[PDB]
């Protein structure tokens, strides 16, 4: 969507929404990654015994 | 024939008056719509195609 806005062929609210969507997706990914890391704190990559 | 012609002309004048009033109202409505569309574009909620169409 960015190039259309560069030439002023879409509303600026459309660019704001897309950028905010990218940021929100990044935050959700961070939440998932930290959850997984929290789970891995109880194993520390050691054998079963 | 003269009778019918003069009567018809009179009715035509009246119809013209009414049509003029209608068209003035239409012009005002279109102006309001254009102002709305332009303000939206100024604040950034509309494109420029809408301005040109208005």
């Amino acid at each position: 969507r960015v190039p259309l806005g560069n030439a002023n062929l879409i509303g600026r609210e459309e660019l704001q929404h897309a950028r905010d969507a990218v940021t929100s997706a990044q935050a959700q990914l961070d939440v998932a990654i930290q959850q997984y890391n929290a789970n891995q704190a109880m194993i520390l990559g050691t054998k079963l015994e | 024939s003269v009778v019918q012609t003069v009567r018809s002309s009179f009715n035509n004048i009246n119809a013209s008056i009414s049509s003029i009033n209608a068209y003035k109202q239409a012009v005002v409505s279109a102006q309001s719509s254009l102002d709305a569309m332009e303000a939206g574009y100024s604040v950034g909620t509309r494109t420029i195609v809408d301005v040109l169409d208005a």
